[PDB]
RNA sequence: GCUAAACCUAGCCCCAAACCCACUCCACCUUACUACCAGACAACCUUAGCCAAACCAUUUACCCAAAUAAAGUAUAGGCGAUAGAAAUUGAAACCUGGCGCAAUAGAUAUAGUACCGCAAGGGAAAGAUGAAAAAUUAUAACCAAGCAUAAUAUAGCAAGGACUAACCCCUAUACCUUCUGCAUAAUGAAUUAACUAGAAAUAACUUUGCAAGGAGAGCCAAAGCUAAGACCCCCGAAACCAGACGAGCUACCUAAGAACAGCUAAAAGAGCACACCCGUCUAUGUAGCAAAAUAGUGGGAAGAUUUAUAGGUAGAGGCGACAAACCUA
RNA sequence: CCUCCGCAUAAGCCUGCGUCAGAUUAAAACACUGAACUGACAAUUAACAGCCCAAUAUCUACAAUCAACCAACAAGUCAUUAUUACCCUCACUGUCAACCCAACACAGGCAUGCUCAUAAGGAAAGGUUAAAAAAAGUAAAAGGAACUCGGCAAAUCUUACCCC
């Protein structure tokens, strides 16, 4: 016999069935959207089209992505989009030599931060490339805020950038009274992103919390049925009584 | 390296149709007579017309 | 009493839980199924106990009665026409007393009668508006009720008389029951005297 | 080889292995640290059978009693039996309160009363 | 035995009364409580990948310093979704020769008859 | 009862009561030789000892003394067709003893072979059966194997 | 005529359609088939290898996005055996079978049953009268390999020529093959019944149709284009990687125990010698009692000795008083 | 007549020479009927070993070997205290056997106590004749290793020399 859907259908096919089809929008759009994330560990092509040497043909040119691995010391801290890489290197850099197996690995520095947003301090084995793009977005809350879901790489971002989109959506007090101002002017200087309430609880979460939280949200005891009982009696003999 | 003979089957009629069924037999005739017919002792010597 | 059977075994005339059935086919073998019409359970006009008649045979043409029918295999057997012979005692010195065994008939071979005029009738199943389901004639609008037969049981209750471990019936049907918000247990503790103090303490479930 | 068809019983072990199996025998009590039993009475079922002497019902039905149609007996039906009437007549009159309803037999929780049962405290 | 059928009767009527108690206790449950099945669970998945109904056994202690329950693992891990598509092709195909040999019996039946 | 769920017993809870118990005793004959007082039944693989006299002092009300059980494993060596182990089910037998000195014998449920009604069923079968037996059982070894119809 | 030969149905494989399921009560993560008690640690990882290039170290479609022409084109490749796209016109919703079979065929299956190992795992034949077996009847017989009915009768690869008759008369060195040469004393064979071994492209040959055009888009063309026919075996090794299993026999270690009469006991890793640990030699058998036995002649037997129980060390290794010895014959 | 055996404990599938009918067929290397069987009848009842121990802190150097002389070296196999709370009690697993591991009813192997031969237990022989050959046992007129590469079964009881 025959399958009726493909193999790489049957994800799809779970999501559109019953607890996982009772999601929000948002964050099956969220998830279902897959976008490529920015290059790493390869220097991707100017145009579409390059004009290689030796003839005078113009040629299509693609940029690959790099298979990279990510460890765990990767989802528990913040790094950059680098990582991993499960290479081959050969000899003296000749075809015909010997092709050794040789793994990167990434330089790691523990250093210590201040969220402002939060207004605590997180000791985070930070790399280089992940302080050069915190010092080009003038900060971390806003390198934080303003990269993606596939630039963070780790699960830490996402819960950093879910507690700030909730700070700053339920405009629950940060600091403490006797000074507003502060306050006033932190939740003025992140004002162009104010995501609703109802869609920055869902932002980071992975598919088996998100299954989690449903269930609780859709728990509700069950309700025992003498209520509806004497509900629809007191229903029924009021419509026999009216008329 | 392990058969035996099977066919294991008897030459007796039992009983087997009253034996806990709703299905009787319909017969066509009885056992032997009712009563058994005397003839007279004399029927030779008297087998003409009559006596 | 509830014997599974195989799911190709032959219904031979034998019930199922007799030792001449057990000793025809033992559960060793698988012999050739008999592939018989399969005919609903809406359309079986004929039942136990009327008259039929036999349509071709060794006695064409020839009145009777059914005594045992078979749904398995549409096998009918009439009382006492197409008959052949046999013995029923046999021993090793001494057998006799031939009496003849009925054979069973298909229902393509068996079509059933009126008692109006004693003629072989197609009879089909129209429902009528009364309520009930009978069965009426075709070419002649006749009604041919069901006939009466004994059941399994084997006993009537136009004679059935109560034993000393038998109930009445002015009791069976006394209405006793009193419906409110009481389980069985506390009800039958309560009722006998039976009291308590102390309670149940928490207890978890996982 | 040893056998791998039949179950685990309590023949197969060692000295070590026959104890701890059984033959799924409720336990009634514990151990101690002189190997004695200690048995409680309140966890040996208490078989609670009630006087047949006025009682006039045999255990096998006659023929002549008349057969009826046979249906199952729903909650809606043992609501509509027993607590219906007596709503109809406390609204009928005008004192019907839908803010307590715990004397129509109705419990909020089963904490409260000793046979519960949706935990099922008794046994059967 | 002289009379084997009393023993069937008595066996149907003890049948009939422990569903007639049981159909009660569950309409007194639900016009309490309002929950079918006494006994109380939820749908938990095991090792194997199997959907199945985990019963509570009750204990004393609570569940998260237990020391047995907490061997009592409840996750699939991936290495049991090939598994679980081979069972479904298996029973895919048990379903289409059943169909199959069902196709046939009826062309017979319209062969023969 | 059996295959029931027992609630857990707290230290300090209530009385453990069943009223629908589910157990089935049978009264077996003994085998070898007993004394009098010593009563031998077979009680399922789910029940004591306490439970028995509990059982037997509640609905017989008979005085039981002492309670000596143990488990009986059926046999398992009957191969079928297909080359298969047989497994028969197991029971647990008791040997109970009476308390007041009271004496108990197994009576016989069977030595009342006097029962002779009408019979059109199945006794007019057998009488045809016998009265052709005594009918056809004339053979004459004088007449070396002639039929004996022909009356010529 | 005994042995024994045939009697069709459980169904078996792929299509089109359709997305397929999982508690009656109890038991199931400890010694699963166990009702009841105090450290919550347990996944997130380039697959490799064989073969081919007559070796082999670079390389070798397998990568899971519907056809085709482009195109096997540019390209990559010890520039060689090979691998291989993209840009581009484009891709007509709905219908229930087998020019397949019938138990050595078709799924291994009536079944993952017996049986083998502690273990993963390997894993096979089954069922035939009949409308009425509640017809235990008299018939339907007749064919292969093995037998009596019905043994031999001198001479000769078992055969031919023959006459009035089996022998007697003459001639004549079994079968396929590696081999110049084989019945050779080379290889295979006891028979019967079932099964088993030439599958295919560019370029070629023949025959219809159309024609400077042929062809159901793409391709070819200074007599061409399309279609059809025709064609290229089977079985048999030692090796390597990946995923799981084993110290219950044997090597080592760990914790708690047991064993050793008697005499000389020089104080002893002393001697003879019971039970015990191992087996230097003779005799018996090598399809035996035994896929490693039987008596003594043997060494030890108060200690570097043996043993009952439980646990650990496993292959790119374990262990080793070092035999390349052992790791379930 | 043998006992180089047996009875118990330890390990092991658990019903495997008790009765009944079939004993026509089927497994005894042949028979009776039964250690190579079909169905029904029920054995074993614990006191035997297990199923075990409520916590907080603290305490435990002068072996065993008749343990009393002496003498050691491999330096060793056994024990409690103060406090708090707890007076319901006898449930569960097996008690059969001629039995286990080696494809078997195998001259193979199995741990401790008991009299080391007794009160446990079994039969080298189916019958007929004494063919040759082979294997296991007693001894022989004279030589006692002169036969064999070598004292190779065997019984007397056996000293010295060399190498390692
Ligand atoms: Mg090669
Ligand atoms: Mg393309
Ligand atoms: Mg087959
Ligand atoms: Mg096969
Ligand atoms: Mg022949
Ligand atoms: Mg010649
Ligand atoms: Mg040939
Ligand atoms: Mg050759
Ligand atoms: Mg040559
Ligand atoms: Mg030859
Ligand atoms: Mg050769
Ligand atoms: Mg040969
Ligand atoms: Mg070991
Ligand atoms: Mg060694
Ligand atoms: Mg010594
Ligand atoms: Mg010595
Ligand atoms: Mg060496
Ligand atoms: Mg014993
Ligand atoms: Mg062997
Ligand atoms: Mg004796
Ligand atoms: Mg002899
Ligand atoms: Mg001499
Ligand atoms: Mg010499
Ligand atoms: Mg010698």
């Amino acid at each position: 016999p025959l399958h009726k859907y493909p193999v790489w259908l049957w994800k799809r096919l779970q999501l559109r069935e019953g607890i996982c089809s009772r999601l929000p929008g948002h964050y099956l759009r969220s998830l279902e959207e897959e976008r490529t994330p920015t290059p790493v560990h390869y220097r991707p092509h100017g145009a579409k089209f390059k004009i290689n040497p030796k003839n005078g043909q113009r040629e299509r040119v693609e940029d690959v992505p790099i298979p990279i691995y990510f460890p765990p010391e990767s989802q528990r801290g913040l790094w950059g989009g680098e990582g991993w890489i499960l290479g081959q290197i050969y000899a003296n850099n000749d075809k015909l030599s010997k092709r050794l197996k040789k793994v990167w690995k990434p330089q790691l520095f523990e250093r210590e931060f201040y969220s402002e947003i939060l207004d605590k301090k997180f000791t985070v084995t930070v790399t280089m490339r992940t302080l050069d793009l915190i010092d080009e977005a003038y900060g971390l809350d806003f390198y934080i805020l303003k990269a993606s879901g596939e630039d963070l790489c780790s699960k830490f971002g996402m819960d950093l950038k879910r507690g700030m989109l909730l700070r700053l959506a339920r405009q629950d007090p940060q600091l403490h009274p006797e000074d507003p101002e502060r306050r006033a002017a932190i939740y003025d200087k992140y004002k162009e992103f104010a995501i609703p309430e109802e869609e920055a609880e869902w932002v980071g979460l992975t598919l088996e919390e998100a299954i989690e939280k449903q269930r609780l949200l859709e728990e509700k005891d069950p309700v025992p049925l003498f209520k509806i009982y004497v509900a629809e009696l007191i229903q029924q003999l009021q419509q026999q009584a009216l008329s | 390296t392990e058969k035996e003979f099977m066919q294991h089957a008897r030459k007796a009629g039992l009983v087997i149709p009253p034996e806990k069924s709703d299905r009787s037999i319909h017969l066509a005739c009885t056992a032997g007579i009712f009563d058994a017919y005397v003839p007279p002792e004399g029927d030779a010597r008297i087998s003409s017309l009559s006596k | 009493s509830k014997v599974t059977l195989p799911p190709h075994y032959r219904y031979g005339m034998s019930p199922p839980g007799s030792v001449a059935d057990k000793r025809k086919n033992p559960p060793w073998i698988r012999r050739r199924p008999v592939v018989v019409e399969p005919i609903s359970d809406e359309d079986w006009y004929l039942f136990c106990g009327d008259t039929v008649e036999i349509l071709e045979g060794k006695d064409a043409g020839k009145q009777g009665k059914v005594v045992q029918v078979i749904r398995q295999r549409n096998w009918v057997v009439v009382g006492g026409l197409n008959t052949h012979y046999r013995y029923i005692g046999k021993t090793m010195d001494y057998r006799g007393t031939m009496i003849p065994s009925e054979a069973p008939l298909l229902h393509r071979q068996v079509k059933l009668v009126d008692p109006m005029d004693r003629k072989p009738t197609e009879i089909e199943w129209r429902f009528t508006e009364a309520g009930e389901r009978v069965r009426v004639s075709t070419r002649s609008g006749r009604i041919i009720p069901k006939p009466e037969f004994p059941r399994a049981d084997g006993i009537v209750p136009e004679t059935w008389i109560d034993g000393p471990k038998d109930t009445s019936v002015e009791d069976a049907l006394e209405r006793t029951y009193v419906p409110c918000l009481k389980t069985l247990q506390e009800e039958v503790m309560e009722a006998m005297g039976i009291k308590e103090t102390r309670k149940y303490k928490k207890v978890y479930w996982y | 080889g040893a056998d791998r068809m039949s179950k685990w019983t309590s023949k197969r072990g060692p000295r070590s292995f026959r104890g701890r199996k059984g033959r799924g025998a409720k336990g009634i009590g514990f151990l101690t640290s002189g190997w004695r039993f200690v048995q409680i009475k309140e966890m040996v079922p208490e078989f609670v059978v009630p006087d047949l002497t006025g009682f006039k019902l045999k255990p096998y039905v006659s023929y002549l009693a008349p057969e009826s149609e046979e249906t199952p007996l729903t909650a809606a039906q043992l609501f509509s039996e027993a607590v219906a009437p007596a709503i109809e007549k406390d609204f009928k009159d005008g004192t019907f309160d839908p803010d307590n309803l715990e004397k129509y037999g109705f419990e909020p929780t089963q904490e409260g009363k000793l046979f519960q049962l949706y935990p099922r405290n008794f046994l059967r | 035995m002289p009379s084997p059928e009393r023993l069937d009767k008595v066996v149907d009527s003890m049948d009939a009364l422990d569903k007639v108690v049981q159909e009660r206790e569950d309409a007194l449950r639900l016009l309490q409580t309002g929950q079918e099945r006494a006994r109380p669970g939820a749908w938990r998945r095991d090792i194997f990948g199997r959907i199945i109904w985990h019963k509570f056994k009750q204990w004393v202690i609570p569940w998260h310093l237990n020391k047995r329950y907490n061997r009592k693992r409840f996750f699939a891990l991936p290495y049991v979704d090939h598994f679980l598509r081979l069972e479904r092709e298996k029973r895919a195909r048990i379903k289409a020769r059943k169909e199959n040999l069902e196709r046939k019996k009826a062309k017979i039946l319209l062969k023969k008859f | 009862a059996r295959n029931v769920v027992y609630p857990l017993y707290r230290l300090g809870g209530p009385q453990l009561r069943v009223f629908r118990t589910n157990f089935f005793i049978q009264l077996v004959r003994p085998g070898v030789a007993q004394p009098e007082d010593t009563v031998q039944f077979r009680i399922p693989m789910e029940m004591t000892r306490v439970d028995l006299r509990n059982y037997l002092e509640g609905i017989y009300n008979v005085p039981v003394a002492a309670v000596r059980t143990r488990v009986q494993h059926g046999s398992n060596k009957r191969r079928d067709h297909r080359n298969v182990r047989i497994k028969k089910p197991d029971y647990k037998v008791a040997y109970v003893q009476l308390a007041h000195g009271q004496t108990f014998t197994f009576p016989d449920l069977f030595p009342e072979k006097d029962e002779s009604p009408e019979g059109s069923a199945a006794d007019d079968l057998y009488s045809m059966l016998e009265e052709e037996r005594q009918q056809r059982q004339s053979s004459d070894p004088r007449r070396g194997g002639v039929p004996s119809w022909f009356g010529l």
